[PDB]
C-alpha cells in the first residue's frame, strides 16, 4: 500500500489536509528511504519534505506519524555533512530532544537513533545537541537499576548516541558534558553485551584522545582495570577501541602509564603483538613505544613480562608501519634504559633485525635507528666492549648499510652515519 | 640537561619552521607529539620531538559516524 512511491505522490500526500492521507505518505517516504541503497536523500530534501516531517514529530496525538518521520529524518541525517544540515536546519533537534519522553520505546528509540546521527556528524552538531539538553533524557533513559531489563536493540543504540557525543577532539566536548557522562559509561562498560562493550569502548578511546587532562578525567573513575579486561576479549570489535584507549592512555605521563600497567595491561600483550589483524599489531606495538619512553621501572615491567623477544619478533617481520613502530619502541627503550636493560636487549638478538631496517626508503626510521645504535654504542662504552658490538654489527652486514648512509640526502643522517663510523668502525 | 634531553628525540639542525629556540627548562614542559628548537649545552640549537607520540586514528578500524536504519 506505502511501497514503492513517487516522490511526486509522497508530496501530493503530505500536503493533503488529511492526518490519515499524511502518515501513510510518511511511511511511503520511510518505506523509500529505507529499502534501498541508494536511498533518494536529495529527491526527499528538494521535494521540501523535512520541515513536514519535523513537524510531525510534534504531533504527539498521532505516535505512528511521529515514529515514521522520525526513522525517515533519521535516514535522511545518516547522510553527508549537507544532508544532515538540512535537518538541523529544519529544526529537528530539539524536536528530536522532545520526543525522548515518549511512552513508546519504540519511539523514543528512533529519536536516539536521529540523535546519535546529528551528532556524530562532528564538534559542531555534537555540541549543538549538547546545548539543547539532550544529555539530561538521554541519561534518564538508562536510569534503571538492572540494565538487562532494556531491549537490546535500545540500549545498544542509547550506548551508541551516547558515545557520539564523546567523539571528535576540534574541540573536544565540553568538560561539563563529559563530567556528566562519564558515571553512565562506566555503568555500560561492565554491561555483558558485546556491541554496548564496543561502543563504551570506543566512547572511552575518544575521551582519552587528548591533553593528559583529559586522559586523567576517565583514569580517575577507575575504568583501567575494565579496559584491560576487555583488552583480552575474543571479539576484534571489542579489543580494538580498548586497545585504542590503553594506547592513548600511555601517551599520558609516568603516572597516568603506570595505571595502566598496575592493571596488569603487559600480559595481554604477546597475544597482541603476534595479533593476526595488522591495526591490532600496530596499535599494540605504537602503545608499547609509548611504555618504554617511561621510567626505568616500567622498561624493567616489559622485560619482566617477557615482551622484548615480541619486541625483537615484530622488528623482524611485521608491516612496514609496525615495524617502523617497533623501531620507536627500541630507540626509547634504548634512550631511557638501564645498561643491564640495553645489554638485555641485545642478547635478545636485537642487532640483526635492526640493521636490516637500514634499507628502508624512510628517513624518520633511519633517524630513529641510528639514534637506538647510538645509544647502545653507549652502553657499551660503559662496559668496555665496543669492539664486540661493532662485530656483531660488521657480520650481519650493518657496517655496510652504515656506510652506504653517509651518502645520504638527508643531513642528520649522514652526520650520525658518518659519526657511529669515525667513532667505531 | 640529559634527564631531560632523554625524552625527545634529536632530529637534526635547528628547523625555524618550528619556531625561536626553547631552554631546555622551556622544553621540559613540551607536549606529546610537539616539536621545537632547542639550545643545548653549550650553544647549540637542535630539533627534537617528543618521544611520547600521540594516535595515529586509524580511520580503516574507525566505526561508521552514521547509521542509516534499513528495512529487514
Amino acid at each position: 500500500g506505502t511501497v514503492n512511491w513517487s516522490v511526486e505522490d509522497i508530496v501530493k500526500g503530505i500536503n493533503s489536509n488529511n492526518l490519515e492521507s499524511q502518515l501513510q505518505a510518511t511511511q511511503a517516504a520511510r518505506k523509500l528511504l529505507s529499502r534501498e541503497k541508494q536511498p533518494p536523500i536529495d529527491n526527499i530534501i528538494r521535494a521540501g519534505l523535512i520541515p513536514k516531517f519535523v513537524s510531525f514529530l510534534g504531533k504527539t496525538d498521532c505516535s505512528p506519524i511521529q515514529f515514521e518521520s522520525a526513522w525517515a529524518l533519521t535516514n535522511i541525517a545518516s547522510g553527508t555533512s549537507e544532508q544532515t544540515k538540512a535537518v538541523v536546519d529544519g529544526g529537528a533537534i530539539p524536536a528530536f530532544i522532545s520526543l525522548l519522553a515518549s511512552p513508546h520505546a519504540h519511539i523514543s528509540e528512533q529519536a536516539v537513533w536521529a540523535l546519535g546521527n546529528i551528532a556524530g556528524d562532528g564538534s559542531a552538531f555534537r555540541d549543538l545537541v549538547i546545548k539543547h539538553g539532550a544529555i539530561d533524557p538521554l541519561l534518564a533513559l538508562l536510569a534503571v537499576p538492572d540494565l538487562s531489563t532494556l531491549a537490546c536493540g535500545y540500549l545498544r543504540n542509547l550506548t551508541w548516541t551516547l558515545s557520539n557525543l564523546c567523539r571528535n577532539k576540534n574541540p573536544a566536548p565540553p568538560l561539563d558534558a563529559v563530567e556528566q557522562i562519564l558515571p553512565t559509561l562506566v555503568r555500560l562498560l561492565h554491561h555483558n553485551d558485546p556491541e554496548v562493550l564496543a561502543d563504551s569502548c570506543w566512547a572511552i578511546s575518544y575521551l582519552t584522545d587528548g591533553p593528559n587532562e583529559r586522559i586523567e578525567m576517565v583514569v580517575k573513575k577507575g575504568v583501567v582495570p575494565q579496559l584491560v579486561k576487555l583488552l583480552g576479549a575474543t571479539e576484534l570489535p571489542i579489543v580494538t577501541p580498548a586497545l585504542r584507549a590503553i594506547g592513548n592512555i600511555v601517551t599520558g605521563t609516568d603516572e597516568q602509564t603506570q595505571k595502566v600497567i598496575d592493571a596488569g595491561a603487559l600480559a595481554v600483550f604477546p597475544s597482541l603483538l603476534t595479533n593476526p589483524k595488522t591495526n591490532i599489531q600496530k596499535e599494540a606495538t605504537w602503545t608499547m613505544s609509548n611504555i618504554t619512553a617511561g621510567r626505568q621501572d616500567q622498561i624493567q615491567q616489559v622485560v619482566n613480562h617477557g615482551l622484548v623477544p615480541f619486541l625483537v619478533g615484530v622488528l623482524s617481520k611485521a608491516d612496514f608501519k609496525t615495524q617502523k613502530e617497533a623501531a620507536w619502541a627500541i630507540t626509547n627503550y634504548t634512550s631511557g634504559g638501564t645498561v643491564e636493560q640495553i645489554v638485555y636487549l641485545v642478547h635478545c638478538g636485537i642487532i640483526e633485525p635492526l640493521m636490516n631496517l637500514l634499507s628502508a626508503k624512510d628517513t624518520k626510521i633511519i633517524q630513529v635507528i641510528l639514534d637506538a645504535i647510538s645509544n647502545i654504542f653507549q652502553a657499551a662504552e660503559k662496559l668496555g666492549e665496543t669492539e664486540k658490538l661493532s662485530i656483531m654489527i660488521e657480520e650481519c652486514g650493518g657496517l655496510d648499510k652504515i656506510e652506504a648512509l653517509q651518502r645520504h640526502e638527508n643531513e642528520s643522517v649522514y652526520k650520525a652515519s658518518l659519526n657511529l663510523i669515525e667513532k667505531y668502525f | 640537561e640529559s634527564a631531560v634531553l632523554r625524552g625527545f628525540l634529536i632530529l637534526g639542525k635547528e628547523d625555524r619552521r618550528y619556531g625561536p629556540a626553547l631552554s631546555i627548562n622551556e622544553l621540559s614542559n613540551l607536549a606529546k607529539g610537539e616539536k621545537a628548537n632547542v639550545l643545548i649545552g653549550q650553544g647549540d640549537v637542535v630539533l627534537v620531538m617528543k618521544r611520547k607520540r600521540d594516535s595515529s586514528i586509524l580511520t580503516d578500524s574507525q566505526t561508521a559516524t552514521k547509521r542509516i536504519r534499513m528495512a529487514i
